[PDB]
């Protein structure tokens, strides 16, 4: 159906990056009309600046150097009912590190009732030269290896002890 | 003896009166063989012609002293009249009374009354009789008047002993005959007609043998008193629990946040009448009669954005579904016990309260709908066994000659009969190849094949008819059956759509060599043979209920039609005419009553429909159950006695088998003859060390622990796994470690046991297969083929790793061994059932193939009228004219025989059957738009299938399961088959509890006041007073309702506080009197715990409701006052014994439940991996799906009872557009498409329902054995 | 819908005449959609005259022939649409009827009372 997965925080300089923004409706059988506006606050600054607006299957980009020619759409396609609002950076630079705000403007259509809603999501992006491996993966691999060696050592010790015991028992007979 | 036959003359009367006078001046049972209404003994011989049907003197010496006289008919039936003059007018010697006697005891009189009754019963089926029927009604009441006058003139009216009014069945005749005239000369038509229905009950008196059936039916009930009391008590306790938990929750609705014109929910609510404007303020799903339910917790249903959940308005289902009062909650609990549409209520309650409250439904389903039903069945079966045992206990106490001989020789037993059998099988297979989208070539091939088969069968008929004599030809029943089939096939050849399907009956000719098919044939024959009167009583009761419903509610259905239908037309189920009323009665007997009950209560009123429906349920279910038990035991023990050998006459199939054994073996031996003519202790120490390690308890515990961990790691893999990155990585590495550990275990077992013993063990084989699949998957993932289609399909097989727990737990192993030992006979009965269902599937394909297509407007799903678009071509023309138009077919239909098998499974379980029946009765032809109830009488097809392929099929399966499981218990020495040895020891220890002799009485304390308290608390009056106090407390909590005033709440609180004080005072008095001897009783300990529970729960509930905000905790804590009510069990003895039987059944039920839980866990993992992304429609929605483990187990517990499995299977039957979208994009996942896999889904659901049926049958037999052992010991 | 009305009613001159018209419809009468019409015709084939009607409330047309002697004497909720005639005159003799339309019932009710005035 629809799962609100958070965006990845780290982007590699010179490569491509996708900034997730997913905003599911509380009930999936309802009909809505959605658009978005993205605002960006760079590091060393404190003001959020609008960069793009997407509505009615056309993506509008504001006139800013840091994102011109480097941003394409990665949200929902072929609908006005947009539940995926993500964008794609095709060439990451060091000016793309900062705070991103994903404003979602949804207009539900009910029986004799229109409800105009709004959602805001915050994404923090860090631009690095080399991708850093996750701490969870590192510790999980290390703990799997230590569990392997611990179990093998325990099994070998028990095997040696019982082999000696049964050998002594056989020689006693 | 035979010479004791004299006429009743005035001298005899004078002698009898003199004897009576002598007895009075001075101031024993009659022979049952001579009792009235019995056949005259053969010892008396024949009767001379001159005194038959004449007043004769009494034969029984008991009445020889009193003034009686008897009359015998031409069939030797004895009638005992009274010698006292009738009304003091007509003497036995009067000619008028002589003629009245001659009329009364005669075959033609009874025949005339019977024909009158049947004609009247036929006449009561018309809902709008013509005007000329009044003369027929007058004739009927005149005939009844004549019969009653004859009876009164002969027997006398009321004064005497053997008189008209002494017979209970003559009271019905008198009531009917006074009602007729009173209604005629008193002028509600419905009430008068419903009283006219009483004439249908006179069938019991006129048809011989029905009074005995009714008496046995009444006798079976009187042994149910304790079970009824326990059922009422348990239903009341669960109703109180549900009233405490769910009061007012089904009134939650999604109310919109924005209201114009300064409006409020209070001001809006009192200006809303229709559903159209109720839809403008509350959220409705499309095409729904009720507002969507919601909750305030996180596990309840959610409201759309722009709405807030609020408790306001009415309850769902016309307001009839709620836990607001004790009566509505009791109705809900009875519905749950009978499991009628219970998944709808279950889903509503989970939506309104939270998914966490499925514990309530699990406990209620298990305790009520399984255990109470088991108790009812066991008690009725014990009653009928006792009555059957008593019954059998008292019972014991030239050229034509030449060529006809040649033709007779031509018909050879081992060859002609085998050829006929092969031809029958081939013809059945040929007919099973029909399907709807069939070419003309295939149709021609089938037609010529059927013609050839019919010609062959007719030729065989002619050869047998000219070989043997025609009189000798018609002496065997199978030959008559063959003749009927042949002539009917010829009649169809000369010319319907159903007459073609009657040749399918030739399959039953296989029962001459198939013993299990013969068993079903014998059961069906018994249903109309030795048990024909019981079936007749059942049919009469169904007829009476149908006509009563039609006369009571038929006009209300038409007059109040727009209260139950927006189109203002009659619904599918109603009582406006006789056929639909019978259909409703039959559906109630199938187990579905609440949905039609809602319509009945809407058109006619709650009380009348409630009374009628519960009468139908109780009486019809009792009669159906009695018929089921009679059929089962008769065809189980009475019919099977091994009187004759296994095919005593050499079976032609057996002769052919012997001839094959001769010929093939001889030919092979001769061919072999022709071919021959033409032509190191250290390794033993290692093995013993591995044996010591593997066998140790620590190793087994470790492996069990890791099996549990690896099985529980599968539940975390759901649609939200992408949010849990760390858990995902941890689970990947955990899968690696588990694979390593289990490979190490397999290697250790290899070295310890050796290849031979390891690979001749089935558990080791299963573990080997699981570890091989895991290792192949791991090596493919590490190599790089982690994205191949077959590799992913094999990765879906990790759901079977929980199977490693079967060999590790003793209880599951024992249950699995029992099932494996039961499989063989189950296979034979399965074969018989599959052939029987194949016949019906072929018939359904002949009737309904290609006729369920229809043109529908896809926006609202409404079928177009047949005025416009009557054809398929018009439908396609309109699809070019209009966009939202589709010529669509049902998913489950009779287009071929496999789909027919699926349809028959949905009809047999009564899950999804109504859609199929509506499509069947609306059908017209192929490429023709369906019309409403055009084929109305195709409901007969479904009723006949339900009867024969469910009732008789289940009778056969149960009858063989009983015998197989009895043999299984017999072979091992009578031990329990669902219990482990330690459980057996605990079972014996528990058994010694209920078989204790009375213990030492508690000795009274020496003190005076303590002694007075002792004799006060040890009296019976004290205990009965405590019991009535408990009943009063039960009533006090039954008073509580939703929306009650604050004064009500305060006074109820203070009454309950007073009850708590009284119970604590009783506890204190018992403590002071009995001292530490008070604790030597288990019930005293239970009461002490209950008192502590009451005080602590009251204080804690007050604390939560005052200095806290948590209604849920308040209700859960207040569920603690139920303990004061559970002490009513102490006073009741029968229900105490039944609860002891349940406690005895507990261990085996625990083992079977463990196995069921493991199976449902495996199926949940598979369902999560398969159906997590299908379209949300039918029974799959935002709360009941396979997206997470909890949701999947919620869905699977529901269909363990089979409730709603069709609605879950329907979204999986979508596999191509426009039903689904293969390229559907799901945000937050890389999975594409919302389509299903119809083969995987069908296998999944059919296999699960079959396995659930088998396991639940195991639970049934466990509980029944526990009851039979306990109650008969 | 069974409309229960007296076939013929005799009322003394100078007294009041209650005209009982009752119907049984299994649906509740709501005043927004319930329709009641009362005509007066001098004969069976004569012209019918609107004098009393109900659309949302009791509507009195106040015909000149009846002066102000026509009042409603019933309760639509209680299925009582009876009218009454104060001080019956000899000219009041005729045929009186009550058409009834109670949604959501499909059928239309019809009643007839032959009011007769004697000396
Ligand atoms: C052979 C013989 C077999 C047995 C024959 C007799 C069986 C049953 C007799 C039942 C008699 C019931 C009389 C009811 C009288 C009545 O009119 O009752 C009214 C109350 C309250 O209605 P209300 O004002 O809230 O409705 C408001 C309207 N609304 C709901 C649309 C919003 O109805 C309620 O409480 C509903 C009470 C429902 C009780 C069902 C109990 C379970 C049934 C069977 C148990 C097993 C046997
Ligand atoms: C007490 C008794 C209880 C009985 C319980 C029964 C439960 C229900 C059982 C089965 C239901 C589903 C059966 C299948 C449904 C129909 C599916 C269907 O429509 O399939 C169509 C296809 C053929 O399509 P096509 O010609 O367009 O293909 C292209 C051909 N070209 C290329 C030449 C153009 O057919 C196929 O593949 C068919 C392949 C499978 C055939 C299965 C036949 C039925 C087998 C067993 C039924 C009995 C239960 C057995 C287990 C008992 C435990
Ligand atoms: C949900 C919210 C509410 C939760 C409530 C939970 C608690 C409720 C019940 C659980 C505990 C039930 C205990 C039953 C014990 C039965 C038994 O086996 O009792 C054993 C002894 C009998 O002692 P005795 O009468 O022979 O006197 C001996 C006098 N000597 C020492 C001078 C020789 O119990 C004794 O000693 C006295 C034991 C007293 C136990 C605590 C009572 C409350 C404070
Ligand atoms: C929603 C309701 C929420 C509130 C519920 C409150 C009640 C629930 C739980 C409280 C349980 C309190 C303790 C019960 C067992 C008491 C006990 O000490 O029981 C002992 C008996 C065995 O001794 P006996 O009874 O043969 O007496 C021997 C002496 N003589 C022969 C002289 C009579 O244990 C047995 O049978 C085992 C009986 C087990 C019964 C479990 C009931 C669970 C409900
Ligand atoms: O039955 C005879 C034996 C049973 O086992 P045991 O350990 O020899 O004897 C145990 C017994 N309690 C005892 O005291 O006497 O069991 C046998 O004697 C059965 C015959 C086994 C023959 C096959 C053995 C093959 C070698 C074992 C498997 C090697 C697998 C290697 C895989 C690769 C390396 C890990
Ligand atoms: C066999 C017996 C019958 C089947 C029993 C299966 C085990 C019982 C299976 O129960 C699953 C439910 O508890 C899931 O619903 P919950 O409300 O618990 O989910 C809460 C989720 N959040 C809100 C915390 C995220
Ligand atoms: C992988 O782990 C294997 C261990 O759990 C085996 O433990 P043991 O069963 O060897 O524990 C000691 C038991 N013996 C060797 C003393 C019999
Ligand atoms: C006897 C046989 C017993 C077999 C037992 C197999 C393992 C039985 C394990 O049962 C509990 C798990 O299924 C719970 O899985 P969940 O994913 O619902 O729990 C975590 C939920 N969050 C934290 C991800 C939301
Ligand atoms: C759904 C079906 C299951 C519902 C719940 C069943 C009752 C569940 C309640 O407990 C059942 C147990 O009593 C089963 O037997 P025991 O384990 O107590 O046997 C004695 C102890 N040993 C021998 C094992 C050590
Ligand atoms: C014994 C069995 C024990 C386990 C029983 C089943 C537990 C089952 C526990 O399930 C927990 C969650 O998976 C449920 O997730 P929901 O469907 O509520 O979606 C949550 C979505 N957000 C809010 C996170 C975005
Ligand atoms: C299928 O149904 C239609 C219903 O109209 C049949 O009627 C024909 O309809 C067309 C278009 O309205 C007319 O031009 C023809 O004259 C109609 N036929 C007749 C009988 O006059 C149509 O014939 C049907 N077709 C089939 C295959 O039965
Ligand atoms: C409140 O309701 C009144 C009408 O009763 C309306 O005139 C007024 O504007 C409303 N005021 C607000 C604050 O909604
Ligand atoms: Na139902």
């Amino acid at each position: 159906g629809c799962v609100e997965v958070d965006s990845e925080t780290e982007a590699v300089y010179g490569m491509t990056f996708k900034i997730l923004c997913i905003s599911c409706k509380r009930r999936s059988e309802t009909n809505a009309e959605t658009f978005t506006e993205w605002t960006f606050r760079q590091k060393g600054t404190e003001e959020f600046v609008k960069i793009l607006r997407y509505e009615n299957e056309v993506l509008q980009l504001e006139e800013d150097e840091r994102f011109e020619g480097r941003v394409v759409w990665n949200g929902s396609r072929g609908t006005k009912d947009l539940q995926d609002l993500s964008i794609f950076i095709t060439n990451v630079t060091y000016n793309h590190s900062g705070d991103y705000e994903c404003h979602v403007y949804r207009l539900l259509f009910f029986e004799n009732y229109e409800h105009n809603t709004s959602v805001v999501k915050k994404i923090h992006i860090e631009v690095v030269d080399k991708a850093n491996r996750d701490m969870a993966s590192i510790v999980s691999e290390i703990m799997m290896y230590v569990l392997i060696v611990v179990l093998t050592i325990w099994l070998v010790a028990e095997m040696i002890y019982c082999y000696k015991k049964i050998a002594a028992a056989t020689e006693t007979a | 003896g035979p010479q004791s036959f004299v006429h009743f003359t005035k001298q005899s009367l004078a002698l009898i009166e003199q004897r009576i006078a002598e007895r009075k001046s001075k101031e024993p049972k009659p022979s049952s063989d001579l009792e009235a209404g019995k056949q005259l003994p053969f010892i008396y011989g024949d009767i001379p012609p001159g005194m038959v049907s004449e007043p004769l003197e009494d034969l029984d010496p008991y009445y020889a002293d009193k003034k009686t006289f008897i009359v015998l008919n031409k069939g030797k039936t004895i009638f005992r009249f009274n010698a006292t003059p009738a009304l003091y007018m007509l003497s036995p010697f009067s000619p008028l009374r002589r003629i009245s006697i001659k009329i009364l005891v005669h075959s033609l009189f009874s025949m005339l009354i019977m024909c009158t009754i049947l004609t009247n019963c036929i006449f009561m089926t018309m809902n709008n009789p013509p005007d000329w029927t009044k003369n027929v009604e007058y004739t009927f009441t005149g005939i009844y008047t004549f019969e009653s006058l004859v009876k009164i003139l002969a027997r006398g009216f009321c004064v005497g002993e053997f008189t008209f009014l002494r017979d209970p069945w003559n009271w019905l005749d008198f009531v009917v005959i006074v009602f007729a005239y009173l209604t005629e000369f008193v002028n509600n038509v419905s009430a008068l007609r419903t009283f006219r229905v009483l004439r249908a009950l006179k069938t019991i008196s006129v048809i011989p043998g029905l009074k005995t059936i009714v008496g046995a039916l009444i006798q079976s009930v009187k042994k149910l008193s304790d079970v009824m009391i326990l059922t009422v008590f348990c239903l009341s306790v669960f109703a109180l629990i549900g009233l405490q938990l769910f009061m007012g929750n089904l009134k939650h609705k999604c109310f919109r946040n924005s209201l114009e014109n300064n409006e409020t929910l209070e001001s809006i609510m009192n200006t809303l009448e229709s559903e159209e404007d109720f839809r403008k303020y509350f959220y409705y799903l499309e095409g729904s009669k009720d507002a969507l339910l919601c909750g305030f917790s996180t596990d309840s249903g959610q409201c759309p954005e722009g709405y807030t959940c609020v408790k306001i308005g009415r309850n769902p289902d016309y307001g009839y579904t709620s836990f607001d009062t004790f009566s509505w909650a009791f109705l809900a609990l009875f519905r749950l016990m009978t499991q009628d549409y219970w998944e709808n209520l279950y889903q509503q309650t989970l939506r309104a309260a939270g998914k966490t409250y499925m514990i309530f439904f699990v406990v209620v389903i298990f305790l009520g709908s399984f255990y109470l039903i088991n108790l009812i069945l066991a008690v009725v079966a014990m009653a009928y066994e006792e009555q059957n045992q008593a019954n059998i206990e008292e019972a014991k106490q030239p050229y034509w000659i030449k060529f006809k001989k040649c033709i007779y020789f031509i018909v050879m037993d081992p060859f002609v009969d085998l050829a006929i059998t092969i031809c029958i099988v081939l013809n059945t297979l040929f007919m099973a190849m029909e399907h709807h989208p069939m070419t003309e070539e295939f149709k021609n091939v089938l037609a010529i094949g059927n013609l050839v088969f019919t010609g062959i069968f007719a030729a065989e008929m002619v050869l047998k008819l000219i070989a043997m004599d025609p009189y000798e030809y018609f002496q065997v029943g199978w030959n008559i059956f063959d003749s009927l089939i042949v002539t009917l096939s010829l009649v169809e050849l000369f010319l319907l759509s159903v007459l073609r399907s009657f040749r399918l009956l030739r399959v039953f000719k296989l029962a001459k060599s198939w013993p299990t098919l013969n068993m079903l044939i014998k059961i069906i024959g018994n249903s109309v043979g030795a048990l024909g009167n019981l079936t007749l009583v059942l049919a009469i009761i169904v007829f009476i209920f149908a006509v009563v419903g039609m006369q009571l509610f038929g006009k209300s259905y038409k007059e109040c039609v727009c209260k139950i239908n927006d189109d203002c037309t009659l619904p599918r189920w109603h009582m406006n005419d006789f056929f639909h009323s019978f259909l409703i009665v039959f559906r109630v007997l199938c187990g579905e009553w609440i949905e039609t009950m809602w319509d009945c209560m809407e058109v006619a009123g709650q009380a009348m429909c409630l009374i009628v429906y519960m009468m139908v349920m109780v009486i019809g279910n009792l009669v159906v159950l009695n018929l089921f038990l009679a059929l089962l035991l008769s065809s189980f023990s009475s019919d099977n006695l091994t009187a004759i050998e296994e095919d005593p006459d050499a079976n032609n199939l057996q002769i052919a088998v012997t001839r094959i054994k001769k010929g093939i073996n001889y030919v092979k031996q001769t061919l072999r003859e022709f071919i021959l003519k033409a032509f190191g202790k250290i390794w033993w120490n290692i093995r013993k060390t591995c044996y010591k390690i593997v066998e140790h308890s620590w190793f087994e515990s470790f492996i069990v622990l890791m099996i549990l961990l690896s099985s529980g790691a599968l539940a975390f893999e759901d649609i939200y796994i992408e949010r849990k990155k760390t858990i995902k990585i941890i689970l990947e590495y955990a899968d690696k470690i588990f694979t390593y550990i289990f490979i190490l275990e397999m290697l250790l077992k290899w070295i310890a046991y050796g290849y031979k013993t390891y690979f001749t063990n089935a558990w080791c084989w299963l573990d080997f297969l699981i570890v091989d699949v895991s290792l192949v998957t791991l090596v493919a993932n590490t190599l790089g083929y982690s994205d191949l289609g077959p590799i992913k399909s094999l990765r879906t097989l990790r759901a079977l790793r929980p199977l490693r727990a079967l060999s590790r737990f003793e209880g599951m192993r024992v249950v699995v061994n029992a099932l494996i030992g039961a499989i063989p006979s189950i296979m034979n009965v399965l074969l018989v059932c599959l052939i029987f269902w194949l016949i019906f599937s072929i018939m359904g394909v002949n009737l309904f193939a290609g006729k369920f297509y229809e043109c529908i407007n896809t926006t609202d799903g409404s079928r177009f009228p047949a005025s416009q678009v009557p054809n398929r071509s018009e439908c396609f023309a309109l699809m070019n004219v209009s966009q939202n138009v589709r010529w669509k077919n049902l998913k489950v239909n009779f287009d071929n025989v496999g789909l027919g098998y699926l349809s028959l499974l949905q009809v047999a379980t009564f899950k999804g059957w109504t859609i199929i029946m509506y499509a069947a009765v609306d059908s017209v032809n192929v490429d023709k738009q369906p019309k409403y109830e055009y084929s109305l009488y195709m409901y007969i097809y479904f009723v006949v299938f339900i009867i024969f392929g469910s009732f008789f099929t289940l009778n056969l399966f149960i009858g063989v399961i009983i015998d197989n499981f009895n043999q299984q218990k017999k072979k091992l020495g009578g031990q329990d088959i669902f219990m482990t040895e330690e459980q057996k020891k605990y079972y014996n220890a528990m058994k010694k509890l209920g078989s204790k002799k009375p213990q030492k009485p508690i000795p009274r304390p020496g003190n005076k006041i303590q002694g007075c308290i002792f004799d006060l608390v040890t009296n019976q009056a004290f205990d009965i007073s405590i019991m009535v106090l408990i009943c009063l407390n039960m009533v006090t909590m039954m008073v509580e309702k939703e929306g009650q005033s604050q004064h009500m709440t305060e006074v109820l609180y203070w009454i309950n506080v007073v009850f708590i004080i009284l119970f604590t005072g009783e506890c204190v008095l018992k403590l002071i009197s009995l001292r530490h001897y008070y604790f030597t009783v288990g019930w005293n300990i239970f009461d002490f715990v209950v008192v502590i529970i009451s005080i602590v729960g009251m204080f804690l509930a007050d604390l939560i409701e005052t200095y806290f905000v948590s209604p849920t905790l308040f209700r859960v804590i207040r569920l603690a006052r139920i303990g004061r009510i559970l002490r009513l069990v102490k006073g009741a003895k029968g229900i105490r014994t039944l609860l002891f039987a349940l406690m005895m059944s507990l261990p085996a039920l625990f083992n079977i439940g463990l196995l069921l839980f493991l199976v449902m866990f495996i199926y949940a993992i598979f369902g999560m991996s398969n159906f997590a992304y299908v379209k949300k429609e039918d029974g799959i929605n935002d709360m009941f799906n396979f997206e997470t483990f909890g949701n999947s187990m919620i869905c699977l517990f529901q269909i363990t009872t089979s409730a709603g499995w069709d609605g879950l299977l329907a979204p999986i039957l979508n596999s191509k557009p426009p039903d689904c979208d293969p390229k559907k994009v799901h945000p937050g996942s890389s999975v594409e498409g919302d389509c299903g896999n119809p083969s995987v889904g069908i296998f999944y659901f059919v296999s699960y329902i079959i396995i659930s049926f088998l396991v639940v049958v195991n639970m049934y037999i466990a509980v029944i054995l526990e009851n039979f052992s306990v109650a008969t010991e | 819908m069974e409309v229960t009305v007296p076939a013929t009613l005799n009322v003394l001159n100078g007294s009041d005449a209650r005209l009982p018209c009752t119907f049984n419809s299994c649906y509740t009468v709501n005043h927004k959609q319930f329709s009641l019409n009362w005509t007066y015709q001098e004969c069976n084939n004569c012209s019918e005259e609107m004098f009393l009607q109900f659309r949302m409330k009791i509507i009195n047309l106040k015909l000149e022939r009846f002066q102000d002697r026509v009042e409603f004497s019933g309760n639509p909720s209680k299925y009582d649409v009876s009218v009454m005639l104060r001080n019956v005159q000899p000219e009041d003799e005729g045929i009186y009827n009550c058409y009834i339309m109670n949604p959501p019932d499909r059928h239309r009710g019809h009643g007839k009372i032959h009011l007769q005035v004697l000396m």
